[PDB]
RNA sequence: UCAGGGAACUGAAACAUCUCAGUACCUGAAGGAGAAGAAAGAGAAUUCGAUUCCGUUAGUAGCGGCGAGCGAACCCGGAU
RNA sequence: GAAACGAUGACUGAAUCCGCGCGGACCACCGCGCAAGGCUAAAUACUCCCAGUGACCGAUAGCGCAUAGUACCGUGAGGG
RNA sequence: UGUUAUGGCGUGCCUAUUGAAGCAUGAGCCGGCGACUUAGACCUGACGUGCGAGCUUAAGUUGAAAAACGGAGGCGGAGCGAAAGCGAGUCCGAAUAGGGCGGCAUUAGUACGUCGGGCUAGACUCGAAACCAGGUGAGCUAAGCAUGACCAGGUUGAAA
RNA sequence: AACCGAACCUGGAGAUAGCUAGUUCUCCCCGAAAUGUAUUGAGGUACAGCCUCGGAUGUUGACCAUGUCCUGUAGAGCACUCACAAGGCUAAACCUUAUGAAACUCCGAAGGGGCACGCGUUUAGUCCGGGAGUGAGGCUGCGAGAGCUAACUUCCGUAGCCGAGAGGGAAACAACCCAGACCAUCAGCUAAGGUCCCUAAAUGAUCGCUCAGUGGUUAA
RNA sequence: GUAGGGGAGCGUUCAGUCCGCGGAGAAGCCAUACCGGAAGGAGUGGUGGAGCCGACUGAAGUGCGGAUGCCGGCAUGAGU
RNA sequence: GCGACUGUUUACCAAAAUCACAGCACUCUGCCAACACGAACAGUGGACGUAUAGGGUGUGACGCCUGCCCGGUGCCGGAAGGUCAAGUGGAGCGGUGCAAGCUGCGAAAUGAAGCCCCGGUGAACGGCUAAGGUAGCGAAAUUCCUUGUCGGGUAAGUUCCGACCUGCACGAAAGGCGUAACGAUCUGGGCGCUGUCUCAACGAGGGACUCGGUGAAAUUGAAUUGGCUGUAAAGAUGCGGCCUACCCGUAGCAGGACGAAAAGACCCCGUGGAGCUUUACUAUAGUCUGGCAUUGGGAUUCGGGUUUCUGAAACUUGGAUUUCUAACCUGAAAAAUCACUUUCGGGGACCGUGCUUGGCGGGUAGUUUGACUGGGGCGGUCGCCUCCCAAAAUGUAACGGAGGCGCCCAAAGGUCACCUCAAGACGGUUGGAAAUCGUCUGUAGAGCGCAAAGGUAGAAGGUGGCUUGACUGCGAGACUGACACGUCGAGCAGGGAGGAAACUCGGGCUUAGUGAACCGGUGGUACCGUGUGGAAGGGCCAUCGAUCAACGGAUAAAAGUUACCCCGGGGAUAACAGGCUGAUCUCCCCCGAGAGUCCAUAUCGGCGGGGAGGUUUGGCACCUC
RNA sequence: ACCCCCGUGCCCAUAGCACUGUGGAACCACCCCACCCCAUGCCGAACUGGGUCGUGAAACACAGCAGCGCCAAUGAUACUCGGACCGCAGGGUCCCGGAAAAGUCGGUCAGCGCGGGGGU
């Protein structure tokens, strides 16, 4: 796919993909902590298959 | 009617006699069900968790004045 | 999307300009008959792309005196090629 | 969160020489005149917010 | 082959832009082929050098209800 | 879209060699080119036709037809 | 082996289903036709072969009673970041708290082939009601126009 | 131009079809699912659970015992809250006496869960990766709601059987009782069930019961 | 033991290679009490009048009871 | 009864009370007419017509007649004002260059038709808040209750006539009430006749039957195909048990074979279809309107600048007016449409036409119009929090039982310091149930901002002091979830707060006060920036915008109807019947208070109790779409 | 060592309350005065500051005491895991272990430390 490339789903050199902090980016905010100073990374395991399905090979 | 179908969980997170870890929940609660005693720290919904590592012991006084605590391990 | 790829928040941008080809110090030095790398010899030492500009960084460490012609290196690599004795340049 | 026609409102922050938010829930309807606090920038912080937009 | 004109089912698990697709179809001209062609260029090397064709660059740059999805070129190897 | 450039339908309407257009808002600088005139083999596409060939058919297969656009159906296009 | 008599036992098949002998589906019978395929320098696995920290070619040229040539290019080879960039490190940040990653104790990739699947195209086979384009139809029928044809016999008895 | 809420023919075109049918050689191995969450979702899909194959690990699995903690059900009991029966007292209160409870609790099991150990017999487990299917469940007993303490009702829980399970019994009979079919036998022992005749097997043995065909249909 | 995953195989056509068979009779057809764990395979007789088994390897338009499936033939209703 | 009438209409289920009809009314249209066909400044129909004409609309001969209401919708009229597009125009803002200059967003004025604003309009949409029914009619093709009440007819009259009126929901051109005549119209009655009937008989003919000729069809898993009763997917020849039953046909009947026929047309489902509608969404033919061309001259007022005599003159530029003829349009003329030197005539810088601007636009077009659901619809319900159900872990459904949330608090936060409640009993001035004060008792019976549960007395409650940790960079380790989220958090640094101090502080006793992504607004940052140096644009850190409440959210943007309907499916799912059930229904029994002068029981049986049936309305949804 | 007192813990009602007898110059408490440290949303009541006399009244300490609380057996039961059955149903029984609540028998008015002060 072309989307998932500026977003999630980066590969890595265990091919584990990585998230991102979903919590409030832009919108909806004044609202609590160190928890919003996020915008930091993650993973999961479940949908790590069928992720990279999208951009395969370009990693 | 019947409008709340969201379990919340709580419970007893780590029960006694058992080997705990630092960081760990001992117990989710809605007020002070239990007290914490040494090596457990309590957030601000209760739910008192692990300072240090050990074996989490229970003592249960005087019905309803309770207590979590961790002894030592080495 | 119901689901998913949609809800994960990005923007980032693009770019990818100049990149560097890989050749490691543990290549040169240690092994082989130090070949006398520079700027040809370098495409038959089975490090082969060019488009892209060479770049030079540290990952065996023994002694060897060389020199070598990359577009660039690393800090320590440098500090490392000079101090098993050598050379390293960079276009003028 | 939500916002409409009324009451409060959010303003979050600015200051001297700091350019940052504080970003919190204020109140125009009992006492109201300064939004004024104490708050960190990129400074030493010990810096005070005046918190009126 | 080129030009004038130019759909919808469908896809988007609804649907308006988008997709289908400049496809289908209609129409004009022409030949054994046609079209295109001799830089007010490509391009970032003060490099190349008419056009077409194949390989590749490359599902890369980039387009997009930034959705479904669409998607180049320069270099470089070839036919001539 | 920050939309350059080409292309016209309407309306305006320039310079011309220390001139002009381009280099993706724009400016300067640096490069690239000289429009508003023409023609132009070859490599390229196709298969009515002809030849050769086939881990293609062999009579419910193979073209629809081991000949037939016939018999037959339809006012007709058309179908068969 | 063929047939038979008596005894015992015995609710077609398929589908669809919680559940089918079903008074639920399909089918008169036999023959023949009849449905998971193919394509790509695609993606990812299994097995196998060849080279091996290397592995391979594409278009094409030459030769074809047969194949060679052709390194453009493709994949390992370095990661981290939004990127500039830095580099066995990198990013976050006021250096030490973490993310990913190398050293891990450590191996291996690449081209081909067959097979498992994935995507893209009808993509297992058959089946719409519709939608769009170009065209054929008023020799049926709905009407208009032009020009013709037809209405035994009887009754009633308006104006002037 | 013999079917007009938009004619006919050819074409796009093999439209699209979360829908319905159909999908053909053999044996061998394992063996599901009708659950959870989400869904312009509800007979469809994504992920998880449950299947298979390969790899790695190598008893971590399984039951069962001991120890240890957690619990507010059954019961129970009015100490709080609401309800409530009789009497006293001078209608709340208050005392004697006496009860009810899913949203009351002074109390509170049997059981259940977590951890550790194996002190004891067992065999599975976990991780990586390929291929799935399934996401309509059904009945019974026990524990509830709903219902009328109706339903071959419905909706959860829980065990087992259908499902996908043939064989025996229950006259017939998915599910109930007994029990899991690799193959052959004109061999033997049993289970549930049976043992007069249909029919396999005591018209058995001892002490009773009922004269009604009760047996071989229900109540005040 | 149903979906489903796994394993070893039977059979048909074509292909290359090997072994051969055939007018003193090939394939196809008909019968059959043999063989093999199955798919299936032989033997013999009858028919048949040209061609074809077996083994190995490769490739598939490769295995039918169903689809109100298709083309065909022929039954029932009935001598109604 | 309905329509006046002749007539017309659903080829193939409707001939009518439908349609048309003369007549009436509203309105449009002055002639290259309005209107309509149409790539079209072509042509043509309107019409070789000209307002006594033509279009549109509604009523529907004739007779009396036609009321009230314009607030809303429309249509006509109005100008003082409110907004209103391009466009002529450029103060100002920012980029780049040393610079002249070259460039980006772009305004006050000038801006039309629309819409808001005013007034009128009804044989306009319309209503009986703008007003509320004037005639006339009324249980009527309108009437629910209703077989209304009376009366007529009949032995008997849910229909029919007549009244009445209580008009569920008559009414004046979607006409009101009448009306002779008309009608294969609809309704009630009577006479006549009668096989329609009591109630059927006989007779004829053509089939049926029999023989000779020719010889179909739908259908068909196969069949060696009985009855009862029971079981089985809940309607048995095909299972059980019992009964019956020799083999095979012909003529006949129509109970079964859930008999045939058509993959139900009802119903439901499908993010299937199509016709229609409209103040659903979106475009659009058409049409309105400003500007620009085609497009010219002259006069007059007016906005203005260059030129040059001490306020006039002009080389002038646009605007409105007026007018003109050389553009153009258009008619006659010997030459039917054209063409023309043309003699001319009228119109005329208009119209038309091309480009743009804004408006209107179901005329047309593409579409949208959710889900749950003991069938669907209607009603309700979708996210969040608390109890109970929940079977003493966790978890667990219901259109189960109750109740909250979409906030609030600059102090209800941080810290430090201090304080202790509800209630009762005795006594007290405004009291005399409760205030306020005092004594006494007083594990909570109070308080905790809100719902509830937990928790609270060593405070989390009730007061003050200082304050802003309602911080920035991080997160060991865990709870929880398929994911995405969600929660708890020691410790580390920068730096602050309160305390003398140990220390506590990354909001609030906790558990609800919410919302992924996308696209944007703003402040910081300086990473990218298409030759280069900048700038535009982008990135990164904050951050604001969602009753996106259908709350994992479909597009920025969407309602209805189909009885004209289609297709794909469903016994997954309703209406019929059956089945299970038996609330309701039906019926029987128990007890015996009382009635019965006396006595419950000759009859009758308060309040209650127990069953049978399976005829009722249902429940369920099992076989059959 | 023994008595006792003051502080302070573990135990956190079989240690609590009531009734109460003893204790005073050792320790404690009131009472004592307070302009000032400090304070009272008013009062030094409470904080707090300066110290005896005084009484041991009140409070606190110790002791008697079982009227109330509190703890509470044995037996038997309710219920129930497992096993096996009855009844159309409501519901119920048998075997087998586990096994309360309440009530009765009773049990108590505590027990175990540390440091210091003062007696014989
Ligand atoms: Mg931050
Ligand atoms: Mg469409
Ligand atoms: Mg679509
Ligand atoms: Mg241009
Ligand atoms: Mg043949
Ligand atoms: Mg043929
Ligand atoms: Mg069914
Ligand atoms: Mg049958
Ligand atoms: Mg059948
Ligand atoms: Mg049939
Ligand atoms: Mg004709
Ligand atoms: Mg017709
Ligand atoms: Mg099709
Ligand atoms: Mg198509
Ligand atoms: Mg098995
Ligand atoms: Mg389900
Ligand atoms: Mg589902
Ligand atoms: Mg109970
Ligand atoms: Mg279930
Ligand atoms: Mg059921
Ligand atoms: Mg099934
Ligand atoms: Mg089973
Ligand atoms: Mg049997
Ligand atoms: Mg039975
Ligand atoms: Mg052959
Ligand atoms: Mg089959
Ligand atoms: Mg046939
Ligand atoms: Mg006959
Ligand atoms: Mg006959
Ligand atoms: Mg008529
Ligand atoms: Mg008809
Ligand atoms: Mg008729
Ligand atoms: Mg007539
Ligand atoms: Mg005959
Ligand atoms: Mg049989
Ligand atoms: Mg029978
Ligand atoms: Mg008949
Ligand atoms: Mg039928
Ligand atoms: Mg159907
Ligand atoms: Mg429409
Ligand atoms: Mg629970
Ligand atoms: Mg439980
Ligand atoms: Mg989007
Ligand atoms: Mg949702
Ligand atoms: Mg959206
Ligand atoms: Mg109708
Ligand atoms: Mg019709
Ligand atoms: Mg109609
Ligand atoms: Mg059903
Ligand atoms: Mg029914
Ligand atoms: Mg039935
Ligand atoms: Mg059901
Ligand atoms: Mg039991």
């Amino acid at each position: 796919t072309h989307k998932m490339a500026k977003r999630r789903i980066k590969i890595t050199g265990t091919g584990k993909v990585m998230a991102f902090k979903s919590g409030k980016r832009h919108q909806n905010t004044g609202k609590s902590g160190d928890e919003i100073r996020g915008k930091g990374k993650g993973f999961v395991l479940a949908k790590a298959e069928w992720a990279r399905m999208k951009l395969m090979l370009p990693r | 009617n019947g409008r709340d179908s969201n379990p919340k969980y709580l419970g007893v997170k780590k029960f006694g006699g058992e080997v705990v870890k630092a960081g760990n929940i001992l117990v989710r609660q809605r007020g002070t069900k239990f007290k914490a005693g040494q090596g457990v720290g309590m957030g601000r919904d209760h739910t008192l968790f692990a300072l240090s590592d050990g074996k989490v012991v229970f003592i249960n006084k005087g019905k309803g004045a309770r207590f979590i605590s961790i002894e030592a391990a080495q | 999307r119901s689901r998913l790829i949609a809800r994960l928040p990005k923007r980032g941008f693009n770019n990818v300009g100049t990149t560097y080809e890989v050749v490691k110090l543990s290549q040169l030095q240690d092994l082989e008959d130090t070949t006398f790398d520079r700027d040809t010899l370098e495409a038959y030492r089975l490090v082969r792309r060019k488009n892209r500009p060479v770049k030079l960084l540290a990952s065996g460490e023994i002694s060897r005196a060389v020199t070598v012609h990359v577009d660039a290196a690393s800090a320590a690599a440098i500090k490392a090629v000079e101090a098993a004795g050598g050379r390293v340049v960079l276009p003028e | 969160a939500k916002d409409g026609p009324r009451i409060i409102v959010k303003m979050e922050s600015s200051a001297g020489t700091g350019f940052y938010y504080t970003t919190t829930k204020n109140r125009r309807n009992t006492q109201a005149k300064l939004e004024l606090k104490k708050y960190d920038p990129v400074a030493k912080k010990h810096v005070v917010f005046r918190e009126k937009k």
